[PDB]
């Protein structure tokens, strides 16, 4: 969701959950 | 190469057109299930005289334009036209990658139809069947079908340019010492 | 370039845009007659639609064959979309 | 009236084999991931961003190569080229 | 050769009686005598394709 | 013999009921009496040796012993037996690294993929268009069953396209192979560059020749069938399909194309440099967002066969050379990856997501040492077969065009990170949780890759021992006035 | 020969019994193979392409007449084989494929119109075997008449080839008006030169060309096809189209004609596109017959023609009778009959075939891969002739299209193999009855020829070198 590129997809997924993001190393 | 007469031969279009989209009108008219009267054909039409009418006029009016400006002939005004032609055909669609995906791809199928000689059936003369072919004879010219087992050296320098190993002369005669 | 060209436009000239223009295209010309009721009646009037429209298109082609060109696109585009 | 054949005798189709242990466990979250990327094609449109990548690497980026490469055929010639010599041929 | 065509056509015969005993769920070996008649008379048909063929030639030849 | 053999063949099957047993052994008998014939070949002569015709009008079950070729040519040079050692080499490779995981219906299984072994065998004795083309077309049923029949979840799919993208470029390598045929009244590989067609007519053959090319090696933009085909193909299709069938299109590439169109050649080359260069950079790239093993080892191929075609295209000897080599270093190390992630975690988990892999050093030492082997191997290291055939292939790209071979060393560095990317983490970090423990390789798993292993350092550190097959091959081809 | 068999066919049908049927349709089987091994040396009255005319100029013979008057007469055989045979001798084949009292006499008459349309060297002789095989063809196409869907099929058959026969007539008629003749012998290049026949010629090809069912007047055919019982559909699907194909080959009246191009295209676009959709077996195999029937179409541009047509032809009706014959044998084995006239019907019906009968399965795969073009099998060669020949003459984008249209059929001809290799829950365990040895025979036998009768292509071109030039 946060970036321009994770946003870019928004419509490319249908019925896949739309997650927001976190860099697992934070 | 002497110019096409655009505004003529695109007007000339118009007509057959209009004509063939009249007659497609009538078609449908007759085809169609449900209750239909004469003047429904055309309120029933699906556009199908525009349909006809803006791809007579695209297609005609650009290849003689593209031709006339590159004083050319040659499959890529059918490519031109044909991009044109899916230019219109793609608006109906009223969306803009439906819209790109038809201009590209009539106008590559039209250059293509181009590139093969614009025509169905064949060019008779032209063709391998009713030309000189076979090994040609003791110093004549090389034409399109005919096969040879040395060419000139210097018909592969005009050909291929100078540079990347084709050359003049044969390397080892060049720089021979004396 | 992953997802957009490789899985994106790379796809679209090829499997998936193929099989969806196949897939109008078909649906369209078996449905050229799908409505009718009578066979005998939509059969007989494509035979007499088949022979105006060729004997008008030749006349065409006497007069000049570039003028046809867009005519039998626009023919083709009729039947299979 | 219309039946197949009362002699034939229809048995179920087993492929056999030995029922290993299940070594992997699955992740339904991962298996949905890993779906999703996979069949990304059927999902495909064409928008702003999905357009620009597109024609930056299939028609700019071929462009540009081919630039290069037709203007650079033939020029240059390395092979034991000593000092002031020219190392193009145009 | 003769022999060699002859050898060709009748293993066409042996693999039409093997196909014909497998489409029939049957085993390879069901009835053998029935190899023995399938190469008989495809060899036959071989060696008639092959006289038709030499005389082809002769009459090319004939005519030089 | 036939008789009698198809009889010993036929009491096996009875006996035994597994034909995998015989087929082995039948391939092994056939490498090494290809390892006689190679001792019987005489390499101080550029001719073809081992000649035989089949289907002669005089002789159509027999050998031709007659004035008038009207059949079908096969025989052999230095660059064709090359290939045909390779072939002899993989086949009972690909029959052994399937050995117990096939259960349901195995005979059907082994007799489709020796028969495409076969086929594949054949189709580099071919010496001339048709034959050629046969050989060439009659691999795509053959594989169109085993993928849909063998294959994993998405093999339908899978088989199709390895059909249906095949067929489509061999039908324009057809009308290039019919206007040949109907313009020179020949089609043998023997004396067709002693024909000279005019330049705007070998321009136009040249096309059909190429998009064939195209199709089959395959080069960017029509590359993205090979992922699907190898992912979805059982281990011995992809064995086959990576090692072997790969090489069927460099092998054209020397013997239909440069012979015949030379000139149309040397004008087209910097449209195939630039095809090349966007095959290796932009599939480089595209790997690494890949999440499937198989996939990603599947994408690895077509950036080395990209720069295998810029080797092979580039008039040089030095490339002609480095092309070869590169095609037999990769039909060495290529299989064995295919067999670390399609053959060895696959049939002890099932799946191929990359996410459930970490850390198989700890109870799987040996496969991990095998995976850092096979890796740095596929990256070129020296010593490696694979740094040979890619720096005489850079070398010669360099040569015919200094930008566009400066730019394609490049590739050195994308293959690293793809291939390292994926190592780094299948071997360290703490074991899976989602994984149970497993064995680690077995004999025969580990046989294969030694054998693999082998053959790839042998030809890394003395390559000049594949030389005396083919160099008159490196002079055969190029076109310098 | 043939002549005799109807005569006497109709006196011993006349004094038979109903229970008679398939005994007699058995002798008559065994009579047309004698004829065909015992009157093939009247081959050598063509050699060096000698040409005879016959019946006072109304009849022609050559090498390529007495090649499709074979090819015509094994046809016959083999399908006159699935009526005299039974697949098996329960009651439901009873009820399934039982003989028709005038069935064998309708079906010969039909080969006498078939054999005179391709010997017709005068227009009086077409006009007459056209009806002829028209009149018989609609007979054989009734002659079910329990069948509702039948029935309606020959009314529609009847109507849309009586308005065709009317075209044939009128084309003929009108090029009596402008050269007092009826031949086409009469025919030189400085009439050509002279006169504008086009109109006339190109209406005399439609004509023909639309009783075959090319496009765009091909659903009507397509709907016949599907709505016979099966073994009527082998027949009619078959004979005519090559009866009708061979005349315009041999006759030449459409050399580099733009319609005919225009047509061809068609027909092969809508045969291949067409046919994507299709669920229903019989459907599918029309919409691959109409793609055929374009292939063999762009033929009919160019002189010397004879080999390309006569391999095409020969290995598509190889083809045909094979793939029909293995839909047939695969009836035993569907859970679900559908009708008695046609007791399969759809695709999905196949299902795990491979599960029930494997060999069945690789003699469709053969058959398949054949109808693509997958060497060394003979639909490679067919097609590799006819790109040879078009490619000779100059058609370069109609070649274009015809790699396009096989590439886009392959695709409904490898649904078939596709359904057929898949998965089933309940597959045969074992089955007391088999089926007949002849028509398992039969069948090998044609998977045989497509498989291995590459072997031959040289020679056979040795012979065609001194039977045709
Ligand atoms: C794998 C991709 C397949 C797609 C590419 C195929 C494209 C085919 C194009 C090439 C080709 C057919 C070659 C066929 C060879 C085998 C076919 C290959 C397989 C076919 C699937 C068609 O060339 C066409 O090109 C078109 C332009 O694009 C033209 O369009 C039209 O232009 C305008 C009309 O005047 C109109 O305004 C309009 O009607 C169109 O605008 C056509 O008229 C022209 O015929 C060229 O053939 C011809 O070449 C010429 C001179 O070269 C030959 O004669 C030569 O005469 C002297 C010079 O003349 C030479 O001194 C002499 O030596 C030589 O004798 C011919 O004898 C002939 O042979
Ligand atoms: C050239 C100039 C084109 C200029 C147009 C940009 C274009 C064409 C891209 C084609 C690229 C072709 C490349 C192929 C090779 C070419 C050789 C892509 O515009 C895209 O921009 C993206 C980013 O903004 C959007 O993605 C996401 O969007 C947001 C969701 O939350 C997020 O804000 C964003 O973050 C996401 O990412 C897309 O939704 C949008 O389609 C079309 O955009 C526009 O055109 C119109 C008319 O057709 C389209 O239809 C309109 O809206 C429809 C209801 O909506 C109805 O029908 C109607 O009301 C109307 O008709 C729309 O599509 C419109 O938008
Ligand atoms: C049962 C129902 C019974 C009903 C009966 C009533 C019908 C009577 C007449 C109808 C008869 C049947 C009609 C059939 C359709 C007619 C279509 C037709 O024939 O092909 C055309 C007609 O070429 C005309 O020049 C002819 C052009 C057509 C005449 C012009 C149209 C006039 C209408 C005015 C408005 C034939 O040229 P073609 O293809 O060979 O095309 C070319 C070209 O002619 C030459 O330049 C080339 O040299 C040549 O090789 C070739 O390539
Ligand atoms: C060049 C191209 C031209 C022609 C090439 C075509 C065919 C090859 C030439 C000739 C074909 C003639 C072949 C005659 C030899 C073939 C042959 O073994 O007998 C038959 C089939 O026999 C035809 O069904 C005879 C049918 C003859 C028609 C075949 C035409 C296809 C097969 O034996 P089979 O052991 O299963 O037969 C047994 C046995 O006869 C019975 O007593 C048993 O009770 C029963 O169980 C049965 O299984
Ligand atoms: C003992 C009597 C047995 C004869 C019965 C024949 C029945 C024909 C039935 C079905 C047709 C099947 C194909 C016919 C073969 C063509 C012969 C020929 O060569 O065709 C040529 C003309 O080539 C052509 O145009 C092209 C033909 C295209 C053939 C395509 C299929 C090729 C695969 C066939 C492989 C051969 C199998 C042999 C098995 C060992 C005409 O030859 P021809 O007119 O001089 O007559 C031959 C002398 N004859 C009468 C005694 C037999
Ligand atoms: C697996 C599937 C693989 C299939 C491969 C793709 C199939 C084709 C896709 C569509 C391609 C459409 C091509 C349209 C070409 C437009 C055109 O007008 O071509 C004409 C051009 C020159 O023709 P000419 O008149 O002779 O000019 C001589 C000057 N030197 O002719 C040319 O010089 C060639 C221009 C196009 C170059 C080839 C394009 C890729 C093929
Ligand atoms: C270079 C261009 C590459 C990128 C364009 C690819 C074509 C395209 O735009 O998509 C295919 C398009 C239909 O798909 P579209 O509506 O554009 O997109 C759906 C959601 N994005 O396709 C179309 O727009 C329909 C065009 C059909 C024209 C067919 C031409 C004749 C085909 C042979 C007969
Ligand atoms: C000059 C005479 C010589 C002949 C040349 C004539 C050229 C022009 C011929 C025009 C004739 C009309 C052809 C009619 C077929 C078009 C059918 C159609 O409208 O389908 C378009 C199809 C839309 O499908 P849709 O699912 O809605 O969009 C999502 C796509 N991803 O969109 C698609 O899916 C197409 C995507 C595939 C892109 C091309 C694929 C390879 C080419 C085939
Ligand atoms: C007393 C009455 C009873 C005895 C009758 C006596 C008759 C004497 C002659 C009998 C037949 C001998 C000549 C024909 C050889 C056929 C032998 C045979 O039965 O089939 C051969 C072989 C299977 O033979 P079999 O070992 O029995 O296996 C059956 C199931 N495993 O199957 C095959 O090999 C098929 C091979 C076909 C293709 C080969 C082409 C290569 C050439
Ligand atoms: C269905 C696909 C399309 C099928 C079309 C092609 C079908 C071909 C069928 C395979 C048969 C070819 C192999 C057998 C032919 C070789 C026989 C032979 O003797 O070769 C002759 C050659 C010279 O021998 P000669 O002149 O007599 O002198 C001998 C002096 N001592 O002696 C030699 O030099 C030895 C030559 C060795 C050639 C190596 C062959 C390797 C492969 C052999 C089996 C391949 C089976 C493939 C099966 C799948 C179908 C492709
Ligand atoms: C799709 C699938 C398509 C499959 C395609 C496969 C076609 C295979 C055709 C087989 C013909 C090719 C055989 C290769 C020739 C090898 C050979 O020579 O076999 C020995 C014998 C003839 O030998 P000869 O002519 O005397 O020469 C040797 C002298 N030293 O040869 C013979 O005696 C004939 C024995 C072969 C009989 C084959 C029967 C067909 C198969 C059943």
């Amino acid at each position: 969701i946060r970036a321009s590129f994770d946003k870019a997809e928004e419509p490319m997924l249908g019925d896949y959950p739309d997650i927001d993001p976190f860099p697992a190393q934070l | 190469f002497h110019p096409y007469n655009t505004l003529g031969l695109a007007t000339q279009s118009a007509m057959v057109g209009l004509g063939a989209g009249v007659v497609a009108a009538a078609a449908r008219n007759s085809l169609a299930t449900g209750p239909r009267n004469i003047l429904t054909t055309f309120s029933k039409s699906g556009g199908v005289v525009t349909i006809f009418t803006g791809a007579s006029i695209a297609y005609v009016f650009t290849y003689c334009s593209a031709a006339n400006l590159r004083e050319r002939k040659d499959g890529w005004n059918h490519m031109w036209a044909g991009a044109a032609t899916g230019a219109v055909l793609g608006a109906r669609t009223k969306l803009v990658p439906a819209f790109i995906g038809w201009t590209v791809l009539c106008g590559a199928a039209c250059g293509l139809f181009g590139w093969t000689g614009a025509r169905f059936n064949a060019d008779r003369k032209a063709s391998l069947e009713q030309s000189p072919k076979g090994f040609v004879q003791e110093d004549a010219h090389q034409t399109f079908w005919e096969v040879v087992h040395r060419r000139p050296l210097s018909l592969t320098v005009e050909q291929l340019g100078e540079g990347r190993g084709i050359n003049a002369v044969p390397i080892a005669t060049a720089t021979e010492a004396p | 370039i992953a997802h957009h060209v490789d899985k994106g436009s790379l796809y679209r000239l090829g499997p998936v845009g193929i099989n969806r223009l196949l897939n109008k295209a078909s649906y369209n010309v078996i449905n050229l007659s799908s409505n009718t009721r009578s066979s005998l009646s939509m059969n007989s009037m494509l035979i007499l639609i088949t022979i105006v429209s060729l004997l008008l298109l030749v006349l065409v082609m006497n007069v000049n064959f570039i003028i046809v060109i867009p005519v039998l696109i626009s023919i083709l585009y009729i039947l299979f979309s | 009236e219309l039946k197949p054949s009362s002699a034939i005798q229809r048995g179920p189709l087993n492929k056999g084999g030995w029922d290993a242990p299940h070594a992997l466990h699955n992740d339904g979250a991962i298996d949905r991931y890993a779906h999703w990327r996979t069949f990304y094609q059927e999902r495909f449109k064409y928008t702003r961003a999905t357009g620009k990548s597109t024609l930056i690497f299939l028609v700019a980026f071929p462009a540009l190569i081919g630039y290069v490469a037709y203007q650079s055929e033939g020029l240059f010639e390395f092979a034991g080229k000593r000092r002031g010599e020219s190392v193009t041929t145009r | 050769a003769l022999f060699t065509s002859l050898v060709g056509a009748s293993g066409l015969g042996f693999a039409t009686k093997f196909l014909s005993n497998k489409i029939r769920l049957k085993p390879a070996g069901y009835y053998p005598l029935g190899y023995v008649f399938s190469g008989v008379a495809w060899a036959g048909l071989g060696l008639v394709l092959h006289n038709v063929h030499q005389h082809s030639l002769e009459v090319l030849e004939k005519k030089k | 013999i036939l008789l009698s053999s198809l009889y010993l063949f036929n009491r096996i099957l009875a006996w035994q009921g597994n034909v995998k047993h015989f087929y082995l052994f039948a391939s092994n008998l056939l490498l090494l009496f290809i390892v006689v014939l190679y001792i019987n070949f005489n390499t101080f002569s550029n001719s073809f040796q081992f000649n035989f015709e089949l289907f002669n009008s005089l002789n159509p079950f027999g050998l031709s012993n007659s004035d008038i070729s009207n059949g079908l040519l096969f025989g052999i040079d230095g660059l064709s037996l090359t290939f045909i050692l390779l072939t002899v080499l993989l086949i009972p490779l690909t029959l052994l690294g399937n050995w117990y995981n096939i259960n349901f219906n195995s005979n059907l299984y082994y007799t489709l993929v020796l028969a495409i072994g076969l086929v594949i065998l054949l189709n580099f004795w071919a010496l001339d268009y048709i034959s050629f083309y046969i050989l060439f077309e009659a691999t795509l049923p053959l594989l169109f069953i085993l993928i849909h029949i063998y294959g994993s979840s998405d093999s339908e799919r899978a088989s199709f396209y390895v059909l249906m993208f095949t067929l489509s470029g061999s039908l324009f390598m057809l009308l290039s192979i019919v206007v040949i045929s109907i313009v020179l009244n020949t089609t043998n590989f023997i004396n067709h560059n002693l024909f000279v067609l005019s330049l705007d007519l070998q321009t136009i053959i040249w096309l059909g020749l190429f998009i064939a090319i195209m199709v089959k090696t395959p080069l960017f933009p029509i590359h993205v069938w090979l992922p699907v085909v190898h992912s979805e193909s059982p281990l011995a299709g992809s064995m086959i399909l990576a090692g072997l069938i790969l090489k069927l299109a460099l092998y054209a590439i020397l013997r239909l194309l440069l012979p015949l169109l030379c000139e149309a050649q040397i004008l087209y080359t910097p449209m195939i440099y630039i095809i090349s260069l966007l095959t290796i950079i932009l599939t480089s790239l595209a790997t690494l967002r890949q999440i499937d093993l198989k996939v990603i080892i599947a994408y690895s191929s077509i950036s080395h066969m990209g720069i295998a075609i810029l080797g092979v295209c580039s008039n040089t000897s030095l490339g002609i050379y480095g092309s070869i080599v590169l095609g037999v270093a990769h039909g060495f190390v290529s299989p064995a990856l295919f067999l670390i992630v399609g053959g060895i975690l696959y049939d002890r988990y099932h799946i191929r997501i990359v996410n459930y892999y970490k850390g198989l050093t700890t109870y799987m030492p040996q496969l991990a040492t095998y995976i850092i082997i096979l890796s740095f191997a596929n990256i070129g290291t020296p010593l490696t077969g694979n740094f040979t055939g890619e720096f005489l292939s850079l070398q010669g790209g360099f040569i015919r065009n200094p930008i566009i071979g400066g730019i394609s060393c490049i590739s050195v560095l994308l293959a690293a990170i793809y291939q390292l990317k994926l190592t780094n983490k299948l071997t360290g970090g703490i074991s899976s949780i989602y994984m149970h423990r497993t064995n680690d390789v077995t004999i025969r798993e580990k046989f294969i890759m030694n054998i693999l292993i082998i053959s790839t350092l042998i030809i890394g550190i003395c390559p000049q021992i594949m030389y005396n097959l083919l160099y008159w091959t490196v002079n055969n081809y190029i076109y310098i006035i | 020969m043939l002549i005799l068999a109807i005569i006497s066919l109709i006196t011993f049908v006349s004094m038979s019994k109903l229970s008679d049927n398939r005994a007699i349709i058995r002798l008559i089987n065994i009579y047309l193979i004698l004829v065909l091994v015992l009157d093939s040396f009247l081959y050598l009255l063509f050699l060096n392409n000698q040409t005879y005319t016959v019946m006072g100029e109304l009849l022609i013979f050559n090498s390529f007449t007495f090649y499709i008057d074979m090819l015509i007469y094994f046809i016959m055989i083999v399908i006159s084989s699935l009526y005299g045979y039974n697949l098996y001798n329960n009651n439901l084949y009873k009820t399934l494929f039982e003989p028709k009292k005038e069935l064998i006499i309708l079906f010969l008459i039909n080969i006498l119109g078939a054999l005179l349309i391709v010997h017709s060297n005068d227009f009086i002789t077409l006009f007459v075997a056209i009806e002829l095989q028209s009149y018989s063809i609609y007979l054989i196409t009734a002659i079910y008449n329990s069948s509702y869907k039948a029935s309606k099929a020959s009314m529609l058959y009847f109507f849309m080839g009586g308005i065709l026969s009317i075209l044939i007539a009128y084309s003929i008629n009108t090029y009596y008006s402008v050269l007092n003749s009826y031949t086409l012998h009469s025919l030189d290049s400085l009439i050509i030169n002279t006169l504008d026949l086009n109109l006339i010629l190109i209406a005399l090809s439609l004509g023909l060309l639309f009783k075959i069912g090319i496009a765009p007047l091909h659903k009507w055919l397509i709907s016949i096809y599907e709505n016979t019982p099966i073994l009527i559909t082998i027949y009619i699907s078959l004979i005519p189209k090559i009866s009708i194909l061979s005349y315009l080959v041999l006759s030449n009246i459409s050399i580099n004609s733009l319609v005919i191009s225009i047509l061809a295209i068609l027909t092969l676009l809508v045969g291949s596109v067409g046919g994507l959709l299709q669920i229903k077996i019989k459907r599918l195999l029309a919409f691959s017959g109409l793609t055929n029937a374009g292939y063999m179409m762009l033929l009919l541009l160019l002189n010397n023609n004879e080999f390309s047509y006569l391999y095409y032809i020969t290995q598509y009706s190889i083809s045909h009778l094979a793939i029909f014959m293995i839909i047939i044998f695969s009836i035993y084995y569907i859970n679900y009959i559908n009708n008695q006239y046609n007791p399969i019907i759809y695709v999905n019906q196949l299902k795990g075939l491979i599960h029930d009968n494997a060999y069945l399965v690789l003699s469709m795969a053969i058959v398949v891969f054949s109808f693509i073009g997958i060497p060394p099998l003979l639909g490679f060669f067919g097609k590799l002739n006819i790109l040879m020949s078009i490619l000779n003459n100059g058609y370069y984008f109609i070649s274009i299209v015809l790699i396009v249209a096989s590439l886009i059929s392959a695709l409904y001809y490898l649904y078939l193999l596709n359904v057929s290799i898949q998965d089933k829950n309940n597959i045969l365990i074992n089955s007391n009855e088999t089926v007949s040895s002849v028509l398992s025979y039969i069948l090998s036998s044609l998977i045989i020829l497509i498989t291995f009768g590459f072997i031959y292509n040289s020679l056979i071109i040795d012979i065609f070198n001194v039977y045709f030039n």
